[PDB]
RNA sequence: GUAGGAUAGUGGCCUACCAUGGUGGUGACGGGUGACGGAGAAUUAGGGUUCGAUUCCGGAGAGGGAGCCUGAGAAACGGCUA
RNA sequence: GCGGUAAUUCCAGCUCCAAUAGCGUAAUUUAAGUUGUUGCAGUUAAAAAGCUCGUAGUUGGACUUUGGGAUGUCCCGUUACUUUGAAGAAAUUAGAGUGCUCAAAGCAAGCCUACGCUCUGUAUACAUUAGCAUGGGAUAACAUUAUAGGAUUUCGGUCCUAUUUCGGGAUCGGAGUAAUGAUUAACAGGGACAGUCGGGGGCAUUCGUAUUUCAUAGUCAGAGGUGAAAUUCUUGGAUUUAUGAAAGACGAACAACUGCGAAAGCAUUUGCCAAGGAUGUUUUCAUUAAUCAAGAACGAAAGUUGGGGGCUCGAAGACGAUCAGAUACCGUCCUAGUCUCAACCAUAAACGAUGCCGACCAGGGAUCGGCGGAUGUUGCUAGGACUCCGCCGGCACCUUAUGAGAAAUCAAAGUUUUUGGGUUCCGGGGGGAGUAUGGUCGCAAGGCUGAAACUUAAAGGAAUUGAC
RNA sequence: UUUUUUUUUUUU
């Protein structure tokens, strides 16, 4: 049985994509297929935000963000949470989390 | 249009208008040809609105009008009245 | 391509039928089409069509009763004897009470009945009813 | 889609002709094996016992069924043949003349006997069944 | 839809209901046949001819003011082409696809749209030996191809 | 194809000479058939499927080939010759 | 499916049931719309060739004389097909008549007893294809059309023949007559043209960090790797830090339910070379077309032969772990390979598990290319960017059933027992088996074509509930 | 993300 339309990838009127290497496990996986995060977090935990501002050597400084595409496998991102499996009409539903 | 709120042998003229050229209840082009006058010069020429060659004036030789992917683009100087 | 203008039409005229239209059209024209129409509106299957000249094959709008359950062509258009009518309005009509099978005969593009009438046998266009 | 053109009679006739070998039953029939099989085609054959053969019954049965290994007479192929019947095995002796007939199945093993496609019908030109209901008795010679 | 593509495209030209010429032009139909016939013997295809005719002496259908096509009266002076203009095209594609080929042996893009388009060269070709526009014995051969033009 | 021979008679049926022809995916040629063909038989919505050694019609054979006399008629076998 | 110590199923008794002078058992028809022309299937049940070209075959748009007056009748080249007729052994089949006692049959027979009669009867129908003759001229197929060498009247020159100057020919010219003779241009197709568009192809040519190695310099005890370790490298300085050089791969982020290509596939710049779809067109030709046995072009990855390269990763192999074992999963080092050229190979879940062409068929919002119209801005140079309304073409998506379906689902998998638009391929319960054999291609690996004996009651698809 | 192998035949 099918259960997926898409067949599990985002490949429309094109023969064949290129693959990624997961960025946990370095497996190989179509683009188009692999699970992909952006993340933009402070360098600076907001725990240690405080401590590292009061140790600034100059008179202002704007921390700088550090920047990570996440590439994931179906089996890695299952796994580490970044997707969970959802009911046959919840898996449909493809606006991103709130 | 719901389809019986029409009658399709006196579809209002706009709808035909809109419609694509051979889709009409009778076919119809949508260029027509137009009298071009140099700014300067009295002669007066036949020029195709989707023309495909640079028409130049014999008098004074300059380009009317430079071909595009439509219709013809026409010199700035040059203007052009509706023949038909 | 376009191997059965007939067959177009018919099929235009059922599914516009089928939907429920007052109106359908039909592209490109043919005298054959015509004599099809004809026979039908003879029979009270269909309203009035006009033919419209573009300087081309035509084309035709033709109003619709509402009294057409299914009009078809067939093909390849058979030959069909005087005697083999029975069997062709047995496989093709749904009774012997009403339905039509349309001939072309060397007297002319007409119905199974009046192909009886006249002893002239054929080859079938298609039905109606 | 089907071929449907007025001149295309030829076509028509020939893709059935292909297709018909498809058919295992058209095939069996067709192909011209049946004269390489024991009986060659006939409702039955004689031969002669070689042996009486217990074949245990296939599952979820547990049962030793008696069979009779023969020799076909008109080709001297060896079949197992099935013997009907409590105690008839008792009637068959080894280099005892039997007719042996299909089993119901056209060249099939039935119920739960592997492997077996035949049945004894006569020993010795008196049949099983006279011979089980005493109506007849087996020639001593 | 295309031969030798999926392309579905249907653009084309609309000609108008009206068949006859407008009451603007005033030419004359033997003026025009002698513009045509000029335009031909400068070395112009009946395309290009009716081409230029639209586009700057203000006909928009040669047949309407004289009433037959512009090959007709090509042929009518003696000025058709030995071959027709559209396998003419036909035949000098091919012959700049295999001028190409010859430097390009890894290019099997090209091979493949030579094979196209000389399948298209010889069903015309056919199609015109049919209808007695080229002898009997013409043959299109890629060898010797373009001495034909 | 020409001219002959032979035949009850046409015909490469055979001979001499001449020409290079003839058939074929619209399946030649080759192979299988537990293949004599037909009138017909079984089953029957219609279309079809399967069978046809056997009393009627036509053909062929007389253990296998071949040759032949007699005769209007046979390449006969309840005729002959090898 | 019965039988394992309470057997409606075996062996028996009784009783009962079906047919009945018949009944049981062991090639072929029906049922089988499970061979499908009528009339089946091919997304997931078995199934559409990886992709395109292409000859045979099949199929192929529209257009040429209608109407009234009247009354079957008057006025303005070759075939298919259909109607009718002849002829077409009997027996058999259908069928008329007839009390062999009935019947299967047979072709008999009936009144009355007349020295007889019914002229007693012994009908009639059916009969594929092919052939013969006849009426029709719708739908179809083949052939033809315009370099007039055409049709026709008359007349001048040339060449031959017959019945009693003449008739019949066979050619060469002058003149005349005429409405003098060419359907349209398919929302068919090809071709030309214009501005475009694209990660389509080939060749050449810039660039990028990273990796490894090396060179120089600095510092000193660990570095690496794992779930934890070890193999391993390390005071001859590992790892780490800065600069620089070389080599070979790879072209991140941008990058998408976006683009191009027949498919495979295609993503750094710039130039060159041919090619292409769509759009626009009051340009051209005029049926030139669709689909396709045979036969061809291309065809991921791996693999093959020989060069060049050989950074990285890494089949095989070797070690270290884990383990009862561990020929593995994990770690460490590595050959072939991974890259390129020349020549092969021709297979992939080569997938949309879904042939191509054509018509119709609900709605909606997005998006790519082209074009038309409107409108207002731009730190810009009429244009470009953005906004709005439309047309064509394309990759898709959402909703819905009046549709289909075994459903899952599908806006094409719809317009199908109310079954027929054209055309190619291809399946017929599960295994044996994509095996044997033969052929053919290949250096090889193997590819293509491709059985049978025998075995078996299920295998299998979708969905439901539970259990896990 | 250490390690976790196996459960005679028929029937209920
Ligand atoms: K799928
Ligand atoms: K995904
Ligand atoms: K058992
Ligand atoms: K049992
Ligand atoms: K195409
Ligand atoms: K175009
Ligand atoms: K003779
Ligand atoms: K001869
Ligand atoms: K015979
Ligand atoms: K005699
Ligand atoms: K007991
Ligand atoms: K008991
Ligand atoms: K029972
Ligand atoms: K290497
Ligand atoms: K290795
Ligand atoms: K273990
Ligand atoms: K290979
Ligand atoms: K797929
Ligand atoms: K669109
Ligand atoms: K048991
Ligand atoms: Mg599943
Ligand atoms: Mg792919
Ligand atoms: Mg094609
Ligand atoms: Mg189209
Ligand atoms: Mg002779
Ligand atoms: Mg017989
Ligand atoms: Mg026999
Ligand atoms: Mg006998
Ligand atoms: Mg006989
Ligand atoms: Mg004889
Ligand atoms: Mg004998
Ligand atoms: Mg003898
Ligand atoms: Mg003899
Ligand atoms: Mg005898
Ligand atoms: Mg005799
Ligand atoms: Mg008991
Ligand atoms: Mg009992
Ligand atoms: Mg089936
Ligand atoms: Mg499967
Ligand atoms: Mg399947
Ligand atoms: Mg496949
Ligand atoms: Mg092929
Ligand atoms: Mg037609
Ligand atoms: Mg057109
Ligand atoms: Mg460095
Ligand atoms: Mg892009
Ligand atoms: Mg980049
Ligand atoms: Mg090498
Ligand atoms: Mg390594
Ligand atoms: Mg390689
Ligand atoms: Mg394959
Ligand atoms: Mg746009
Ligand atoms: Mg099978
Ligand atoms: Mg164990
Ligand atoms: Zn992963």
């Amino acid at each position: 049985t099918f259960k997926r339309r898409n067949g599990g990838r985002n490949k429309h009127g094109r023969g064949h994509t290129k693959f990624i290497r997961c960025s946990n496990c370095g497996k190989c996986c179509p683009k188009d297929k692999a699970i992909k995060r952006f993340l933009v977090r402070n360098i600076v935990e907001q725990a240690a935000v405080r401590d590292v501002q009061e140790a600034c050597a100059f008179e202002t400084y704007t921390l700088p963000k550090l920047y990570l595409k996440m590439q994931y496998c179906v089996s890695c991102a299952i796994h580490s949470k970044v997707v969970r499996v959802r009911s046959v009409t919840d898996r449909r539903v493809r606006e991103p989390p709130q | 249009t719901l389809p019986n709120d029409v009658d399709l042998l006196n579809p209002p003229a706009e709808l035909e208008k809109r419609k694509h050229k051979l889709k009409r209840l009778v076919q119809s082009p949508n260029s027509f040809f137009m009298d071009v006058k140099c700014q300067g010069c009295f002669n007066i020429t036949t020029v195709f609105s989707h023309s495909q060659t640079v028409v130049v004036c014999g008098n004074c030789q300059t380009v009317l009008c430079q071909p595009t992917g439509g219709r013809a683009r026409l010199t700035e100087g040059c203007s052009f009245r509706r023949k038909g | 391509v376009r191997v059965s203008v007939l067959n177009d039409a018919l099929k235009s005229m059922y599914n516009a039928e089928k939907r429920g239209k007052r109106q359908v059209m039909i592209r490109p024209s043919s005298k054959v089409i015509i004599k099809f129409l004809i026979v039908m509106q003879k029979h009270g299957y269909i309203g009035e069509f006009e033919y419209v000249d573009d300087h081309r094959s035509g084309k035709i709008v033709v109003e619709l009763n509402g009294r057409l359950n299914k009009c078809g062509v067939i093909s390849p258009r058979f030959d069909v004897g005087v005697k083999e009518i029975e069997g062709w309005t047995a496989r093709l009509l749904p009774s012997r009470q009403f339905g039509y099978i349309v001939l072309t005969t060397s007297a002319g593009i007409m119905d199974h009945e009046e192909a009886r009438r006249k002893n002239v046998g054929g080859k079938v266009l298609g039905f109606f009813y | 889609g089907k071929t449907r053109g007025m001149g295309a009679g030829r076509k028509l006739k020939s893709h059935r002709r292909r297709q018909r070998w498809a058919d295992k039953s058209y095939k069996k029939s067709h192909l011209g094996n049946e004269w390489k099989k024991p009986f060659a085609g006939s409702s039955h054959a004689k031969g002669i016992v070689l042996e009486k053969i217990g074949i245990e019954a296939k599952q979820p049965n547990s049962a030793i069924r008696k069979c009779a290994r023969v020799q076909l007479i008109k080709n001297g192929k060896k079949i197992a043949a099935f013997v009907p019947n409590d105690g008839c095995l008792n009637y068959i002796e080894e280099n005892d003349e039997v007719l042996i007939a299909g089993f119901g199945r056209k060249g099939h093993a039935v119920g739960d006997i592997p492997g077996v496609r035949f049945k004894v019908v006569k020993v010795s030109g008196v049949s099983l069944l006279a011979l089980f209901k005493e109506k007849k008795e087996k020639p001593r010679s | 839809g295309r031969m030798h593509s999926r392309g579905k495209g249907i653009s084309a030209s609309a000609l108008p209901y009206k068949r006859t010429p407008p009451s603007w032009l005033k030419i004359s139909a033997p003026d025009v046949e002698d513009n045509i016939c000029k335009f031909a013997k400068k070395g112009l295809t009946p395309s290009q001819i009716g081409v230029i005719l639209r586009d700057s002496h203000g006909i928009a259908q040669v047949k309407s003011v004289t009433g037959s096509k512009i090959l007709r009266i090509l042929k009518a002076h003696g000025l058709a082409p030995e071959i027709p203009e559209d396998l003419y095209h036909l035949i000098k594609k091919a012959v700049a696809i295999r001028k190409h080929l010859e430097r390009n042996r890894k290019d099997k893009d090209s091979k493949f749209r030579l094979i196209l388009v000389e399948s298209r060269i010889h069903r015309l070709a056919r199609y015109y030996k049919k209808t007695k526009k080229l002898p009997p014995v013409w043959k299109y051969e890629s060898t010797t191809a373009s001495t034909l033009v």
